[PDB]
């Protein structure tokens, strides 16, 4: 079990951002679960290997591919490769991310989204689980310290070694 | 005056022995020893050794920031055990950029190669610059190998 939180814009609402979080089992092969929120009240949403497989049929494309760009949209958030915006009609439940090509325009994906009775629960578990990975880092961060420090020892005692052996 | 004989031969021990009959002897300077290992070399080609075989040269290495200053030491680097390596196969470190200077390691860097290569040019002797990895290697082979391929 695993997840990851991305941030994205709205083009409707450019000023404020809503935060993305998509969690998945093994691989996104199989499926995955994602929730938009945005502080008040957000929405879900889930794909099946099924849905993959019919939006793969719709744009005729490699399998593996259309799950890389997924992956990348979703989680990897890198602007500098072409930069794309994701659009969202609440009303109509149409959370859709266009990808803008230069001089070029695709619908990537199509989807529904169904608002959550209790969003207090779930804005509390997102960053619940973030701190728990904040405290977990703190602790990987200090046991790295300290074997870097006892490296650096070690290698100053060696330095020494070498050089008495040298000058005797 | 002391123990060696002037008829008879001597044997390995024997020399130990005379060895240990003296007491010490510290009245000459660096300078002088070096000077005189050199001199014996040249008289009875002892430079087929392993090691002394850099003696003929002196090297320097790029581990300041700012050539010919004393106050801006890299240590904490690779280059350093390199030049201390070079120390031990009896190659004579030198500090300063001297006209007397044969050999200049450089490493990875190469951003003032451009300056040395100037330095050269100012002087009568030229000295070929070469990289850190050459001694890495040579090192195995313990014997000069080509510069050329080094360049």
């Amino acid at each position: 079990m695993e997840r990851k939180i991305s941030r994205i814009h709205l083009v409707s609402e450019p000023s404020i951002t809503h935060f993305l979080q998509v969690s998945w089992e093994k691989t996104l092969e199989s499926g995955f679960v994602i929730t938009l929120t945005d502080g008040h009240s957000a929405w879900t949403g889930t794909v099946s290997e099924s849905e993959i497989s019919q939006e793969a049929d719709d744009m005729a494309m490699e399998k593996g591919k259309y799950v890389g760009e997924l992956r990348k949209a979703l989680l990897s958030g890198a602007g500098p490769a072409d930069v794309y915006t994701f659009n969202f009609s609440k009303e109509s439940c149409y959370f859709f991310f266009e990808k803008n090509l230069k001089d070029v325009s695709f619908r990537l994906g199509s989807f529904n989204l169904e608002k959550v009775e209790n969003p207090a629960e779930v804005i509390r578990e997102l960053i619940c689980y973030c701190l728990d990975t904040i405290a977990e880092n703190q602790a990987k961060n200090e046991h790295l310290q300290k074997e870097n420090e006892r490296l650096l020892r070690d290698w100053n005692d060696v330095q020494g070694r070498f050089e008495k052996c040298v000058s005797a | 005056c002391y123990g060696d004989s002037y008829f008879i031969d001597t044997d390995l021990n024997q020399l130990k022995e005379v060895f240990s009959g003296i007491k010490n002897s510290n009245e000459q300077t660096p300078e002088e020893m070096a000077s005189l290992i050199a001199d014996l070399e040249y008289r009875y080609s002892w430079d087929c050794s392993p090691l002394s075989m850099f003696r003929r040269h002196t090297v320097y290495l790029d581990s300041y920031a700012v050539i010919n200053d004393l106050s801006t030491k890299n240590e904490g680097t690779r280059l350093a055990i390199k030049a201390l390596e070079l120390r031990f196969h009896g190659a004579k470190v030198v500090s300063c950029l001297a006209e007397g200077v044969s050999h200049v390691i450089i490493g990875e860097d190469h951003s003032r190669v451009a300056d040395f290569k100037a330095f050269r040019r100012t002087f009568k002797r030229k000295f070929k610059i070469l990289k850190e990895s050459w001694v890495t290697d040579s090192i195995d082979k313990c014997e000069l190998q080509e510069e050329n391929q080094y360049l």
